[PDB]
């Protein structure tokens, strides 16, 4: 992750702004619709459209991503508890992280047309990839 | 396997797609985001900078051809395997392109459609298009199966 | 697509495979090396330690069943898709196993065969067995295609 | 990785000993046979059985792996030139790194039956995965 990537990601996530929780909920909804095998990880969840549980989970995921953007240089230390949770208690298959990264990128492209230049797209792809490796680093 | 509503939505959205710019955008974004794919296009000239990639006439014309292939596949959703037999031959036996790159390009195209259509690119529309691009990649990768 | 020499070599090596230990060993090694696959076997007891995994009677019996399925697939190399239709149904529409784990298990089995047979597991034999396990994984992942 | 992973990998690679170049040549031959798409990366090579070019390349790969074992705590700094080569000049598709890792594991299993316990297998898989991520971190 280069300093240009860091600048691009910080700018894009700043223009995301206070819409982060809604964007994360939308990304989770897109993941559930496009890849229904991802829904098996939320057996006790209500995953219908407009669900408050999905809203809250999207807010949590977005806040974790905001913290990661705040700590790009210290992501492994910032995401240690999350990595522990996902890799050990959840046992989440690492392909689902690619799926969620793609859905997050699609949400960002659909909501920020001007910001989604090819360079910003590459920077966000690399940032979400690094987040995924940190969350799967305990395997 | 698309429902009639999914097919109708996909066709309606594809009706408003610029057939001259979208394929070049998708191919250039693939080359920028996954720069190991540039190894297949060394005869295309300068690809060092994102600006150079997105300003390449060769990339634009090749993306036009790829978009035309995608349109042909969309017009024959129930015969994807037979539609892409020659292209599967060309990509596998001649170019040795890993089938993972087909899904990478399909996801890049989904991102480009989202970027172009905004709020109209709803999650159901995205799910239908994900099914479409997964079918296209599977049909293109049949030679390795 | 195996040549007659590849088929003969694969059959000859499989004739010497212990049908009571190899499958359990391969399944246990899959569980140890890819610990997210343990998610699918939480009714199998203790899997916290590699010693506990390789000492699990449930793992041994399930590996026996998986090795029997592999032997059945090897007996019909030209009808892998039809041999694994019911198992593909079970793994996809009931278990939701990502098809990457099928290739992971095939590669673990290749490693187990190498560890058991040593110098007899020549590179040509390994190439034939890689073809076999790739075909088996493709047949098992048909439901998602 | 882990300290136990480091101990296991060091023990296994020490047991490899002076057969490292031959083992790397065998792994490359296995990769070429099982995965013919890998051969495209080496067009000016004679890739027939017993080729001196493949012997020398296997020696080079094995020596790089020995250096990585010796610098398991500083692999990104030890493998910087190699990562630059493979990502910028050669532009190797990252799936071939998984292919070579599997072929190396198969060679190790076939040559060291006693050493290839499940724990050592897991440690070696983790080590080769980390080497692959270091070599693919410069696109
Ligand atoms: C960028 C990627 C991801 C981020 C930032 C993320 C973030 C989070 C956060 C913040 C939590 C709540 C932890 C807590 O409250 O202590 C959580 C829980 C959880 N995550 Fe993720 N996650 C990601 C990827 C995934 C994926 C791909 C899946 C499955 C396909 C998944 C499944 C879960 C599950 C099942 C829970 C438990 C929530 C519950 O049971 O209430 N996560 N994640
Ligand atoms: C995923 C969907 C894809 C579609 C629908 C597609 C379609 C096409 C089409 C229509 C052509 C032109 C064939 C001709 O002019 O005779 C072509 C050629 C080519 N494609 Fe693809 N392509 C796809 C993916 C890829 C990817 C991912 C790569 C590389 C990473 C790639 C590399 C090439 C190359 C190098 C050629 C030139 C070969 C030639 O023109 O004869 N393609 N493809
Ligand atoms: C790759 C080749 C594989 C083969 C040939 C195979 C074969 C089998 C067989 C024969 C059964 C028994 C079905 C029955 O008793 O009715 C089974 C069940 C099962 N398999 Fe697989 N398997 C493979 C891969 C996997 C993988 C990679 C996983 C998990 C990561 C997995 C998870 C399961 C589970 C949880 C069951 C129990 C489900 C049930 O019996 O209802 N399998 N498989
Ligand atoms: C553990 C993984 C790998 C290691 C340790 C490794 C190591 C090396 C080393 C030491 C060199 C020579 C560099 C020099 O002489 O300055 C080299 C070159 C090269 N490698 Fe790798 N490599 C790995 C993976 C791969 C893979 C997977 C491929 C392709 C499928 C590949 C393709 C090449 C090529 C084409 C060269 C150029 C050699 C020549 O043109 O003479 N490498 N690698």
């Amino acid at each position: 992750l280069s300093p240009a990537d860091k600048t691009n990601v910080k700018a894009a996530w700043g223009k995301v702004g206070a819409h982060a929780g809604e964007y994360g909920a939308e990304a989770l909804e897109r993941m559930f619709l496009s890849f229904p095998t991802t829904k098996t990880y939320f057996p006790h969840f209500d995953l219908s459209h407009g669900s408050a549980q999905v809203k809250g989970h999207g807010k949590k995921v977005a806040d974790a991503l905001t913290n990661a953007v705040a700590h790009v240089d210290d992501m492994p230390n910032a995401l240690s508890a999350l990595s522990d949770l996902h890799a050990h208690k959840l046992r989440v298959d690492p392909v689902n992280f690619k799926l969620l990264s793609h859905c997050l990128l699609v949400t960002l492209a659909a909501h920020l047309p001007a910001e989604f230049t090819p360079a910003v797209h590459a920077s966000l792809d690399k940032f979400l990839a690094s987040v995924s490796t940190v969350l799967t680093s305990k395997y | 396997h698309l429902t009639p509503e999914e097919k109708s939505a996909v066709t309606a959205l594809w009706g408003k797609v610029n057939v001259d710019e979208v394929g070049g955008e998708a191919l250039g974004r693939l080359l920028v985001v996954y720069p190991w794919t540039q190894r297949f296009f060394e005869s295309f000239g300068d690809l060092s900078t994102p600006d150079a990639v997105m300003g390449n006439p060769k990339v634009k014309a090749h993306g036009k051809k790829v978009l035309g292939a995608f349109s042909d596949g969309l017009a024959h959703l129930d015969n994807l395997k037979g539609t892409f037999a020659t292209l599967s031959e060309l990509h596998c036996d001649k170019l040795h392109v890993d089938p993972e790159n087909f899904r990478l390009l399909g996801n890049v195209l989904v991102c480009v459609l989202a970027h172009h259509f905004g709020k109209e690119f709803t999650p159901p529309v995205q799910a239908a298009y994900q099914k479409v691009v997964a079918g296209v990649a599977n049909a293109l990768a049949h030679k390795y199966h």
